[PDB]
């Protein structure tokens, strides 16, 4: 019943709370195309990143088939495992890169 | 002055307190390092070089007092 409880329980589900980051995104992306240029080409650029999230929701729509839906969460399982994996390649990729 | 004083005295020897405050200094050393030799160095050494150059011997301090200040 309390609003900022309400507010609580939709932030939970992941995939609908990065829904309003993209609406608010694409409304700023809006503003900005329907004004003159440049301000129209950045909101081109901000009109090509929603595409960025919008083919990933796809991935919450292919959940519903048994195979690919499991498929789907066993990637976000490994991609904690791949950010270790990012860690330590952040250190030796610096490594190389600040002595080259 | 005497709750207090002892809240700053049981914070910096704490050892997970230590640990970070060491870190937050070896990935300040670690920054200072990066950009003196990114940048073009002079003849004499920059003020960035210099606090660098302080961090090797003030370790190397640390680490003849861990030999020193052993078991055997
Ligand atoms: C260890 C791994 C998993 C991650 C580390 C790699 C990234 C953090 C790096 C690799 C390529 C980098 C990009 C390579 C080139 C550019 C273009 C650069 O833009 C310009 O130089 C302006 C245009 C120009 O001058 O040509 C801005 C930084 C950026 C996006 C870099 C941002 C940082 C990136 C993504
Ligand atoms: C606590 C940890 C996580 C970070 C602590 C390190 C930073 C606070 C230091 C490390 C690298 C430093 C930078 C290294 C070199 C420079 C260039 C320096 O510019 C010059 O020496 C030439 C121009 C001038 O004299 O201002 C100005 C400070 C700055 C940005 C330093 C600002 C402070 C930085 C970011
Ligand atoms: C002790 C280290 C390992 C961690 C703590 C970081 C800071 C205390 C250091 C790191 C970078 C330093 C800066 C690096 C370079 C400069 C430029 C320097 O500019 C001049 O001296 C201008 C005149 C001249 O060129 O002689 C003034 C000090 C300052 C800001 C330093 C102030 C102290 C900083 C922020
Ligand atoms: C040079 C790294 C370090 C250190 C820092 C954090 C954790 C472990 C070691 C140090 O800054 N001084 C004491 N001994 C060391 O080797």
């Amino acid at each position: 019943g309390k609003l900022l409880q309400k507010v609580k329980v939709w932030l939970q589900e992941y995939w609908n709370v990065t829904d309003l980051i993209a609406i608010l995104l694409f409304s700023v992306g809006m503003i900005l195309r329907l004004q003159d240029q440049p301000f129209r080409s950045d909101g081109r650029v901000i009109y090509c990143v929603n595409i960025i999230y919008w083919y990933i929701r796809l991935l919450d729509i292919f959940g519903v088939n048994k195979y690919l839906g499991p498929y789907v969460m066993m990637i976000g399982k490994m991609m904690i495992d791949m950010m270790y994996f990012v860690i330590i390649m952040l250190v030796v990729l610096m490594s190389f890169g600040v002595a080259r | 002055l005497i709750p207090l004083g002892r809240k700053i005295y049981e914070f910096y020897n704490a050892p997970i307190v230590k640990f970070w405050f060491y870190t937050l200094a070896y990935i300040g050393y670690l920054m200072l390092f990066n950009y003196i030799v990114l940048v073009k160095m002079e003849r004499w050494p920059s003020t960035q070089e210099w606090i660098v150059i302080s961090y090797i011997f003030t370790l190397g301090i640390e680490k003849m007092r861990e030999i020193l200040m052993s078991e055997p």
